[PDB]
């Protein structure tokens, strides 16, 4: 199940457009520059998955540009205030394609404790979002399982391989829930360690 | 009415003698105690009727009776805990007159306050085991108050 962008449409997947196509999204799944872009404590964490007790680059996610041209993933870490949304929305649109957004913390996702006057309540009001991460501020390992989930969306969607031939339309896989994936695993915790200890 | 000792023996029956003595006349039919007679165990009795018998109008002598009668029944059997006579004094001084709706709890509280005042050495040989009011929860540290 698949979403269309140029609409619920089905897989469009000759078979060595399918083997391009995995080849294409390998490269690109392995290969994710984030764009160094500070707003609030999440990006403290952010940047502390990016250091050696974490070591980010493990994954060839470390290059952190500071220029949006270079970019192909967006990470919205931090509050989403009135004065800089305009911002953060000019630096999405001189992003090119493709490209990707990971909201990180409560405050990039809906507003967090942050529901005022001076705050957009969420990035996904005005930019399209990827990957959401629930925290304040989520753990840097957090940053680093959303990383894997967008590596899991990348590997399966569908874009051209060339704009001269073929379809240009943008497919984007519909991916069951991580909360009904984990569910059954949730659900079946009984005890837990009592939190007097260490 | 308040206890009297033998010192209390050489007085007068009038009224104004008996009060000055920390006591009433009262109907002036007085009860003799010996010394094969617990003090504690007959302040339980006394307390026990005075507690059975409040008309139950007014929260000190309805709220307070049975708590001073549960204190000295766990006196009696050797559960006594620290506190205990500090709450039966508090008792005596918040049951007295103008605290509850009618006098009988001042008359109630009149023989536990001379009880404790001249036999405490009794009351306090009712103490044996430590104070505790809660149970340990697991997961959660207590307060340790000091
Ligand atoms: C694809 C070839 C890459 C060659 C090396 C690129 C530059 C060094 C690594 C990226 C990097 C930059 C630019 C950087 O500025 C930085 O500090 C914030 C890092 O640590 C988190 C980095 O990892
Ligand atoms: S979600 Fe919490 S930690 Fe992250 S930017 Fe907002 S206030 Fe800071
Ligand atoms: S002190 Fe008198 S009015 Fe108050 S509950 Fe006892 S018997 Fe009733």
């Amino acid at each position: 199940d698949y979403t269309l962008t140029r609409e619920i449409v089905t897989d469009p997947l000759n078979v060595f457009m399918g083997k391009l196509n995995d080849m294409v999204n390998w490269g690109r799944k392995n290969s994710i520059w984030p764009y160094n872009f500070g707003l609030s404590c999440c990006y403290v964490e952010m940047v502390t998955s990016f250091t050696a007790v974490h070591d980010v680059a493990r994954f060839g996610a470390e290059v952190l540009r500071a220029s949006p041209r270079q970019a192909d993933l967006m990470v919205v870490a931090g509050t989403c205030f009135t004065k800089m949304a305009p911002v953060i929305q000019r630096l999405y649109d001189q992003m090119l394609e493709p490209k990707w957004v990971i909201s990180m913390g409560a405050c990039a996702n809906s507003g967090g404790m942050y529901d005022i006057y001076s705050v957009v309540q969420g990035v996904d009001k005005f930019i399209p979002v990827d990957v959401y991460i629930p925290g304040c501020p989520p753990r840097p390992e957090a940053y680093m399982q959303a990383l894997m989930l967008l590596q899991e969306s990348i590997g399966k969607e569908r874009r051209p391989l060339s704009w001269v031939v073929g379809d240009q339309g943008v497919y984007r896989a519909n991916m069951q829930s991580e909360r009904e994936r984990k569910r059954g695993e949730r659900i079946a915790v009984t005890n837990l360690r009592t939190p007097d200890e260490i | 009415t308040d206890f009297l000792t033998e010192a209390h023996l050489d007085l007068p029956m009038e009224f104004e003698s008996i009060g000055k003595a920390g006591s009433r006349l009262g109907t002036a039919l007085a009860m003799a105690v010996d010394h094969e007679i617990n003090m504690v165990s007959l302040v339980r009795n006394l307390e026990e009727f005075f507690a059975r018998e409040s008309c139950g109008w007014c929260t000190p002598c309805r709220d307070g009776l049975p708590w001073s009668v549960k204190i000295l029944r766990a006196l009696e059997r050797g559960e006594g805990q620290p506190g205990d006579i500090e709450t039966l004094e508090q008792l005596c001084r918040f049951l007295g007159p103008g605290k509850t709706f009618c006098a009988h709890a001042p008359g109630a509280v009149e023989p536990l306050q001379s009880a404790i005042k001249y036999f405490r050495e009794e009351f306090e040989a009712g103490i044996k085991q430590p104070f505790s009011n809660t149970h340990l929860i697991n997961g959660i540290q207590p307060n340790l108050l000091k």
